[PDB]
């Protein structure tokens, strides 16, 4: 029977009940008939330890890709793995929404994206110049004076060929 | 109110780990197969970028994104429904969370890539198309935006459907209380009518049993002995266990060839609704489109685009 | 009165696509990757030739040279469902990639039809603002179009009222709100700033003035 | 205490005689991995070095004096030993076996030694200068490349690339899991299963070949079989968390 580990991805075989994944404390009462939780799915979700009554979650162990943020090397050389959609903790480094960002500085200033990296975040080189990650803003942020009886109609203008 | 999908869930199933995790004799017989596997990938990280252009070029056909004055002189039309509401901590209007509470994991193999644009992002544009529509009418989208009073948007805005432009001009308090009526019934019809966002519940729930479906196959025999890849490990001698893992292998990958294939049907059929809403946007938000029956059941006045979950709301 | 500077922006542009297409590896980046899609998926379509797919090898001669036929038939079996399901996984891409060319070429029918051979009303159809026209240029397993549109660039802020009471009776422009400079008002379309004289021949009564929200009184010439 | 230095591009041959032109063909075999230690030996005062999945052996003889390889597995009288020997401009090998002493050594003090034979079956005869000698054997084959670039420097390696065309085929069929030269500065290195992208010009020539593993990027370029990656985001590959060690949980004591 051996000990129980909590937050650590470990395989797991209660009461014949194998596979793998990570144990967490859960918050979810069962009835005393009822052993083992499941979801929507027909997926193993939450399962009591059969020694003490406690109920345990059942999570991913960390899955995602690993992408592989660099600009051309027209311009640089320096690399920036994203590990996607994980928690820093098991793998400078600046924790993202879409995952785990490797080798480039959270910017507290926003600029126009460049290299999409998800949920809002993208890398770019220049500011030495390095790889950067930041939230992205979408063109400079304007406010357009809206009037009671005001206009701006355009005196000039301009006839591009896409 | 008219309900049209435009992204949807950028799942991008890794076939590696979907068929054969932590299996050596699996992974020594896909192999074999090679580019298929691969091939899979490829298609559908194409489909996961391709949300995301039909979400740029929905939402993101607007420069900067501009900002409502806290003053709203409107002339008579009340906009504090789908205008966002700094008090909440998101800036989603009160609309645009009816929507959300009105449509209802990620780790059997099938890890779903995060939107580029996320939720608050999303919102943003839309507040930027809407204050553009409102503040500098259309020409937001056709160059620089320009300052232009409401009231002033229907001197244009009445003459797109031949309709004189004093219609507004004499008719201005009835027409706002019948906006802001309207608008109420919307209101009240999300809260208890489910089938206004039908097509987008629609798109959503076909999501939902595709993924469903997907997952559940891996419970499927698919004639094997079984569908459990360890306990064909543990208990055949090599010999047989190479056959059914090789029955595993094409009937999995049959099914994952399957799910890609009718989702790039979906794909396309997502990417005609996005084209659509696109033209719709662009001729009818961001201008006033002449199409008939194109924007609603009768002559149209202009859109206001209003984010729901994997979708957008006119 | 600027048909010179239009030839001078319409060249420019010209000279703009050059650089384009030289600097940038991304400016035809659409027909580039169809006809990339294409090149890999003929070229895996080759590749599950080599794809043993199952089978002890990708040679059919090498099989039934090895072992004798009552086995070889099974494996060449084996072998050849596989190709078979690999050419029909081509096939059905190839439907759905040209299902998308098929929207693409429909797309670029109506954009010659409404906009090489007319001029689109759809915004955002023939490229960011209001259009002009287009030029096919035929690229291979493609089109180019060079879409001439119109774009406004340098605003001016003025003040604006939906109509005007001279005698009494309400004026609204046909086309185009009212303006002002800061003393005179003026009438001018919504792209170009072109003030014009404020006369009955540009307005038309409709209605009181006390029912018209942000009317101002002014003075209008008699003609 | 041998001294560790970069290897840098070093350790790139042609796998097989196909010709390939202006095509960036990938391929995966026992490769010396890129940027690895390589283990300087010098002649003070000859171990046995362990021959891995392959052996990588480079030397800079200008007076020729490193020109002998023992190779074997037991080397008790009873197994064949490769013996290279370049004399008069000739390359002999031959398989027999002698009987070794306490310190077997070649007469080198400051400017050769053999016995009768047991068991004979394999016999054949053919600074300014670094001559490069990959050894490894794959399907009972011994192979060897050769490459001899004219250089004017002696302190390290230099920092560029240059292939390594083969000589004879050695069908020994013998496995091999030890070898030991016999005897100024030479290298030893290792081969693994590594996994390039190679880039041939137009003659056929490999101008510049890159690892896989070696950085994100090479991992990029491996992935797409390109050496110019421009912008943007690229996925590479996936990566797993293992389980620590396991968890294996049941009743027990229950009452009595
Ligand atoms: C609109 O802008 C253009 C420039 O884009 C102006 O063209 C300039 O015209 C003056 C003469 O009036 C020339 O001296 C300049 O050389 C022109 N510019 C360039 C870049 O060649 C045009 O005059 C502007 N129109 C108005 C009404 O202001
Ligand atoms: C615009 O409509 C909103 C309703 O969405 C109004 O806000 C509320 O209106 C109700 C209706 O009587 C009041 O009881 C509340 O006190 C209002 N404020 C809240 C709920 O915070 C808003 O007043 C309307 N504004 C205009 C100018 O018509
Ligand atoms: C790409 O390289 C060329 C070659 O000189 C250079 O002119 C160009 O500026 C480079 N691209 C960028 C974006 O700097
Ligand atoms: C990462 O794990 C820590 C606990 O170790 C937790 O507090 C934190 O919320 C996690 N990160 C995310 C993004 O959930
Ligand atoms: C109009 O623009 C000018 C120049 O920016 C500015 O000084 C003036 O205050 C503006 N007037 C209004 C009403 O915004
Ligand atoms: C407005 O234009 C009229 C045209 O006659 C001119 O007299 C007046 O000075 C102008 N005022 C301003 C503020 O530009
Ligand atoms: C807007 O302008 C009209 C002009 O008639 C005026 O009556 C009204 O008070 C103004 N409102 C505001 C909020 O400035
Ligand atoms: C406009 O002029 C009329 C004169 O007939 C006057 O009665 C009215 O009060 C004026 N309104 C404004 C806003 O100046
Ligand atoms: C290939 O050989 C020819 C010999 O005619 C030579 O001209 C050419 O430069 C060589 N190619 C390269 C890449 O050096």
């Amino acid at each position: 029977s051996t000990n129980l580990v909590k937050n650590k991805c470990v395989n797991f075989n209660f009461n014949g009940l194998t596979g793998t994944g990570v144990l967490t404390e859960s918050n979810k009462k069962f009835l005393p008939f009822q052993q083992f939780g499941r979801d929507i799915a027909d997926t193993t979700d939450a399962v009591r330890d059969p020694q003490t009554l406690e109920i345990l979650d059942i999570t991913p162990c960390s899955f995602g890709g690993v992408s592989v943020i660099t600009p051309g090397t027209n311009t640089s050389n320096q690399v920036a793995v994203l590990y996607q959609g994980v928690n820093c903790t098991e793998v400078n480094v600046f924790q993202t929404r879409a995952g785990c960002l490797i080798g480039a500085e959270h910017v507290n200033n926003s600029y126009e994206c460049d290299i999409p990296i998800g949920a809002g975040i993208c890398a770019s080189y220049q500011t030495s110049q390095s790889i950067i990650a930041y939230t992205m803003s979408l063109g400079a942020e304007n406010s357009v004076a809206y009037s009671n009886n005001s206009i701006a109609i355009p005196t000039n203008f301009t006839i591009s060929v896409t | 109110t008219e309900i049209l999908p435009v992204s949807m869930t950028k799942t991008s199933v890794d076939c590696t780990m979907y068929i054969c995790g932590d299996s050596t004799e699996c992974s020594n017989l896909l192999l074999q197969y090679g580019s298929f596997c691969t091939q899979l990938n490829r298609a559908l990280t194409g489909i996961a970028v391709e949300q995301d252009k039909n979400t740029q070029e929905v939402f993101a056909q607007v420069k900067q994104i501009y900002k409502t004055p806290p003053i709203k002189d409107f002339g008579g039309f009340n906009f504090s429904q789908i205008l966002p509401d700094p008090s909440k901590p998101s800036k989603r209007s009160f609309i645009e969370d009816l929507l959300f509470n009105k449509v209802t994991q990620k780790f059997n193999g099938l890890t779903v890539l995060p939107p580029l644009l996320t939720d608050e992002m999303i919102a943003q544009y839309t507040s930027a198309l809407l204050a553009g529509t409102i503040t500098s009418g259309w020409t937001f989208g056709a160059g620089a935006a320009l300052q232009i009073p409401f009231a002033m948007q229907m001197a244009y805005r009445f003459n797109g459907i031949g309709v004189t432009q004093n219609v507004l001009y004499e008719n201005q308090k009835l027409i706002a209380n019948q906006f802001n009526s309207a608008i109420g019934k919307i209101q009240d019809s999300l809260s208890s009518t489910a089938s206004a966002l039908g097509k987008l519940q629609n798109v959503v729930n076909q999501n939902a049993q595709a993924l469903n479906t997907l997952v559940k196959q891996l419970s499927s025999n698919f004639g094997a002995i079984s569908s459990v890849l360890n306990d064909i490990l543990s208990r055949l001698d090599p010999p047989e266990a190479e056959v059914q893992i090789d029955r595993l292998i094409t009937g999995r990958l049959q099914s994952l060839q399957t799910y890609v294939t009718q989702q790039l049907i979906r794909a396309a059929e997502i990417r005609a609704s996005a084209n659509l809403a696109a033209t719709k946007m662009s001729e009818c938000v961001l201008g006033q489109s002449k199409r008939v029956d194109f924007c609603g059941k009768g002559y149209h006045l202009m859109s206001f685009p209003q984010s729901a979950p994997h979708g957008v709301v006119f | 009165e600027n048909q010179k500077l239009i030839a001078n922006q319409f060249n420019s542009a010209i000279g703009k696509i050059q650089d384009s297409l030289s600097s940038t590896a991304s400016a035809l980046g659409k027909l580039q990757n169809v006809v990339n899609q294409n090149a890999q998926a003929l070229n895996t379509l080759v590749k599950q030739l080599s794809s043993n797919f199952g089978a002890i090898s990708s040679v059919l001669n090498d099989i039934l040279s090895r072992l004798d036929p009552p086995e070889a038939e099974v494996q060449i079996d084996r072998l050849i469902t596989g190709r078979l399901q690999s050419l029909q996984t081509y096939v059905t891409q190839q439907l759905i990639r040209a299902a998308e060319i098929r929207a693409s070429a429909n797309l670029a029918a109506t954009k010659m039809s409404e906009c090489v051979l007319g001029q689109s009303k759809r915004v955002d159809f023939c490229g960011k603002g209001y259009h002009l026209m287009s030029f096919p240029q035929s690229a291979p397993h493609g089109v180019v179009f060079l879409h001439v549109t119109y774009v406004p660039a340098q605003e001016k802020n003025f003040t604006t009222a939906p109509a005007i009471c001279h005698d009494g009776k309400a004026h609204f422009p046909r086309e185009g709100v009212f303006v002002s400079n800061g003393t005179h008002w003026f009438v001018t379309q919504r792209n170009f700033y072109e003030p014009q004289i404020i006369t009955t021949d540009n307005t038309f009564v409709s209605g009181n003035c006390d029912v018209v929200i942000g009317i101002v009184n002014n003075t209008v010439y008699d003609p | 205490p041998p001294a560790y230095t970069n290897s840098f591009t070093r350790g790139v041959y042609y796998p097989d005689k196909v010709f390939r032109s202006s095509v960036l063909h990938s391929t995966q075999d026992l490769f010396l991995p890129f940027f690895s230690n390589v283990t300087w030996f010098h002649a003070i005062h000859n171990p046995v070095l362990p021959f891995n999945d392959g052996v990588y052996f480079a030397s800079t003889e200008k007076s020729n004096i490193i020109r002998g390889w023992i190779f074997g597995t037991t080397l008790d009288s009873k197994t064949q030993s490769l013996l290279i020997v370049n004399n008069a401009t000739n390359v002999v090998i031959k398989v027999c076996e002698f009987q070794f002493c306490n310190d077997p050594f070649l007469d080198v003090y400051y400017h050769g030694v053999y016995s009768s034979a047991n068991n004979c079956t394999f016999e054949y005869v053919s600074f300014k200068n670094l001559r490069e000698f990959v050894f490894k054997n794959i399907d009972g084959y011994f192979k060897i490349y050769s490459k001899h670039t004219p250089i004017n420097l002696v302190r390290d390696l230099p920092q560029g690339f240059s292939a390594l065309e083969p000589l004879v085929d050695l069908p020994i069929g013998i496995n091999i899991t030890r070898f030991q030269t016999l005897l100024a500065a030479y290298y030893v290195g290792y081969l693994q299963p590594r996994t390039f992208l190679l880039k041939y010009n137009e003659n056929g020539t490999i101008t510049d070949a890159v690892d896989c593993a070696l950085d994100p990027l090479s991992e990029t370029k491996c992935t797409l079989k390109s050496f110019t990656v421009e912008k943007g985001i690229y996925q590479t590959s996936n990566f797993r968390v293992q389980p620590t060690e396991s968890i294996v949980r049941f009743p027990n004591i229950t009452n009595l």
